[PDB]
């Protein structure tokens, strides 16, 4: 899941 | 604080009752103020002392010396809420040396399926209560998704990779138990397109931009629109952003069109002027004419002749003046128009370019939930961002494996073992099983319960690898259908020497085309050795699995080449490339959140099985058949903190059954 | 709560949806709108290039000098004789009038139209004019 992320994390839609 | 950082490094509200408390502890939630105040102290205090030194046991005895009043008044509660903590796995988890031994008297028989994460931290905890437990386990090793690539100095991780933040995460725990050689992860990551040339800093902003706006939006179109179905099927987070990205491109047309009918209007404007100055224009030549013949008539003259030279002059002039006043009127129109000509809006929503860099954080997302995004909710694929953990994400330099081969040891695990069978009933259990290296060597092993912790991707085996009898119900069969079960793949490059950025231990590749976004799209650098680790992620991923190391390697080397010239890479001392949907003990890499699906499966994954009973007329039967796993835990899916939590889960649900309350 | 310049109503959505290809018909309806409207500026500018042609070198061969003349209150006959033209051409255009006489200010000729209404026959000049 986006959790996952650490390049360059997505923020749209994350409060 | 101290008591409300423990709190919050336990994934608890430090100030509040959870709904597993309320369950144990009716009397107090239902109770006065002041006591769930002490109990919240008690609780968040015992965390503490744990969490300040998780290598030893933290006991009831020592819980309670290091109390003071009125805290230590109560000593019942205190023994209700330490054993409350140590059985649902809050403290003494993990490794940690036994103050008192352990009791050579096993209370009950339990049968883990798998020794990955969740079976080896189920496993530990079911000893540490006192049961006996025996774990077969397929593979030749431990550890399982977490699978550690090892040759001479060389040490990369296939599988589990990254810790991801230390704030809330049990694996702060474990890392001070054993030796992970943790080092931070630096944000910096640019993105080289497919020429081999960085993309330039105002470009990669704007694309980054417009990808998080995008991803808003389909946020924004799920919860505020609820455009959640489709033609009769839910709505992915991939149609989704195809949607949105349509309705861009939309309007920039309809800007345009707008514009560009302004612009028309203004000419239409200046086209009715210029006529009617066209028409003045002659009759003030015919006019003038007239004046000029009238004022040719020599003098003397009667008064008639002299009004006529007079009121030609007056009507002339007062034409002159209109048409003075026209061209006014012409030269602010012409003004307006040289303005609109000169602010045109946007030709294009994105450039070709444009919209490869926005296929990389595509494909990055597509990573993330190891999943093409045409198969990801809308709704719910991002369902457990509340519960991400703080700070910076950590390399485990020494090789993720270390922590499985730690929580090994003093186990019974039998190694080369194939479950094919699971048999549950009213009595109890019995799980065969086969020797992987040759299959007619049968084994049966017969407990009170079985602990499955099969990746979902083996559940979902069909025909499968594993019969259920009696089968299970179909409220579990089509939660395992619903969910999705990704891939994700690694190609690790092993060098003689560092050619790349030694401080940048993250890089992108933009591919040329949206199919192959997730090719070889991100490379990290996290080790001591010179070692590179490429992503294969989305639908590049099923299809690299049917590719040849060689040819793989080729495309790595190809793109590095590009972006570090031609004699700075050499080529690799070692290779290796992961094909996890491939392997028959994974059949994927992790779960994901799949359209159709939500965060209530995972929960429906997690629920045990209880046989009906033998015979008719008697008593319901106690549940025998218990799920742990990536798969089966709501708010940590598809990591390996989230698997250790789902077997701390099962490990006491289970002790509950059957060690009592 | 939409996000600042993306575009997204209810309605917009629903058209994108309701077909398996009405994403890329609305789109080429609007390539097409827009292609028409851009040849439509092409033969209205067209059209006006030629008509700024034919209005080449404006009207400065018809202007006439600006003929600054001292106002006076005498009356001559010759001055009189011009109004009862005036007056038989254009209406009460006090303004007119007095243009053509050359030197009578608005005013004086609002007077002439009363100390001369009888001498003149002013009212059946008017009834003239209006037949
Ligand atoms: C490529 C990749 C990268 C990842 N990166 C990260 C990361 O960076 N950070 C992170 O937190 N998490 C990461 N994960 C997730 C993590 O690896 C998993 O969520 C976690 O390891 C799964 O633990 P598990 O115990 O639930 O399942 P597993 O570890 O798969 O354990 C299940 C066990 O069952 C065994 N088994 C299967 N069939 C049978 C059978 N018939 N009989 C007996 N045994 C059987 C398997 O061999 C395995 O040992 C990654 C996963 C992958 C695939």
């Amino acid at each position: 899941s986006r959790t996952m992320q650490t390049a360059r994390k997505s923020t749209g839609g994350k409060a | 604080s101290g008591v409300e950082g423990a709190a919050f490094q336990s994934r608890l509200p430090h100030d509040r009752m959870t709904s597993q408390e309320a369950a144990c502890f009716p009397d107090i939630i239902s109770g006065p103020q002041q006591t769930q105040k002490v109990f919240l102290f008690i609780r968040n205090r015992t965390l503490q002392l744990w969490l300040d030194n998780p290598k030893i046991q933290l006991t009831f005895e020592a819980t309670l010396q290091q109390l003071e009043a009125p805290y230590n008044s109560d000593t019942v509660l205190v023994h209700r809420v330490h054993s409350y903590l140590e059985r649902h796995g809050l403290i003494n988890f993990g490794i940690y040396k036994r103050i008192k031994p352990l009791p050579t008297k096993k209370t009950g028989k339990v049968i883990i399926i798998g020794s990955g994460v969740s079976g080896l931290a189920a496993a530990r905890q079911l000893q540490s209560f006192g049961m006996d437990v025996t774990l077969l386990e397929a593979r030749d090793r431990v550890g399982g998704r977490v699978a550690t690539f090892r040759k001479g100095n060389y040490v990369a991780d296939l599988g589990a990779m990254v810790v991801t933040g230390l704030g809330g995460n049990p694996m702060a725990v474990v890392s001070k138990q054993v030796n992970m050689e943790l080092a931070k992860i630096k944000q910096k990551c640019p993105l080289y397109e497919a020429n081999g040339q960085a993309v330039p800093k105002e470009k990669d902003e704007m694309v980054e931009q417009e990808f998080n706006r995008l991803l808003e939006a389909t946020s924004y179109l799920s919860h505020q629109l609820d455009f959640n179905v489709l033609n009769n099927k839910p709505v992915s987070l991939g149609q989704a952003l195809e949607v949105v990205i349509q309705l861009q491109e939309k309007h920039v047309k309809d800007e345009q069109i707008e514009h560009w009918k302004k612009i028309v209007k203004t000419q239409e404007e200046l086209k009715e002027l210029l006529n009617k100055m066209v028409n003045l224009k002659e009759k003030i030549k015919e006019l003038h004419q007239q004046y000029k013949e009238a004022s040719e008539v020599k003098p003397p003259r009667d008064i008639t002749a002299e009004f006529l030279v007079k009121s030609k002059h007056r009507d002339l002039t007062a034409l002159c003046k209109e048409y003075d006043e026209l061209a006014e009127t012409q030269g602010k129109l012409e003004e307006k128009l040289q303005e609109l000509e000169a602010n045109p809006p946007s030709d294009v929503y994105l450039s070709s370019r444009d919209r490869q860099i926005l296929d990389w954080h595509f494909a990055n997302l597509e990573f993330a939930n190891a999943t093409p995004l045409s198969t990801l909710s809308l709704k719910h694929w991002d369902q457990d961002d509340d519960f991400e953990f703080t700070g910076s994400h950590l390399t485990v330099r020494n090789g993720y494996s270390c922590v499985p081969v730690a929580l090994a040891e003093g186990l019974d695990i039998k190694l080369n073992t194939a479950v094919r069978q699971v048999r549950y009933t009213a009595s109890g259990c019995e799980v065969i099983a086969v020797n992987t290296r040759s299959t007619s060597q049968t084994f049966i092993y017969k407990c009170d319960a079985v602990l499955c912790t099969l990746p979902l991707g083996v559940l979902k085996q069909q025909p499968p690898a594993v019969q259920f009898v009696p089968p299970l119900p179909e409220w579990k069969t089509s939660a395992v259908q619903r969910m999705g079960f990704g891939n994700l793949n690694k190609v690790v490059l092993c060098f003689d020497r560092v050619f790349w950025d030694p401080s940048v231990n993250l890089f992108g590749h933009v591919g040329s085309t949206t199919a192959s976004r997730g090719e070889l799209f991100l490379f990290w650098n996290l080790y001591k050795a010179p070692i590179l680790l490429a992503l294969v992620a989305g639908e590049a991923a099923g299809i690299m699995e049917n590719i040849s190391d060689d040819v793989i390697v080729g495309r790595c080397l190809a793109i590095l080449k590009g972006i570090f010239g031609s004699s700075a890479v050499p080529q690799p001392k070692e290779t290796v490339v992961s094909r996890w949907r491939a392997d028959p003990w994974a059949r994927g890499s992790y779960s994901y959140v799949a359209a159709g699906s939500s965060g209530n499966d995972y929960d429906l994954m997690a629920q045990p099985i209880t046989p009906g009973p033998s015979i008719p007329g008697a008593p319901q039967p106690i549940p025998r058949l218990f799920f742990a796993g990536e798969h089966t835990i709501r708010n940590y899916p598809a990591t390996v903190h989230g698997a250790l939590l789902s077997g701390l889960r099962e490990a006491g649900r289970i002790a509950d059954q059957f060690l009592g309350a | 709560k939409p996000p600042k310049g993306m575009f997204l109503s209810q309605e917009d959505v629903e058209a994108v949806s309701a077909n398996a290809t009405a994403a890329t018909t609305v789109l080429r309806q609007l390539d097409m709108e827009l292609v028409s409207v851009k040849r439509q500026i092409q033969n209205i500018k067209q059209t006006n290039s030629a008509l700024k042609e034919k209005l080449d070198g404006g009207i400065e061969p018809y202007r006439l000098p600006e003929v600054i003349q001292k106002c006076n209150a005498r009356w001559t006959t010759e001055e009189q004789l011009l109004a009862v033209q005036a007056i038989r051409k254009y209406g009460r255009d006090f303004q007119a009038i007095s243009d053509v006489i050359g030197n009578k200010s608005v005013v004086q000729v609002k007077n002439f139209f009363v100390n001369y209404r009888r001498r003149f026959n002013i009212d059946e000049v008017l009834q003239e004019w209006e037949a």
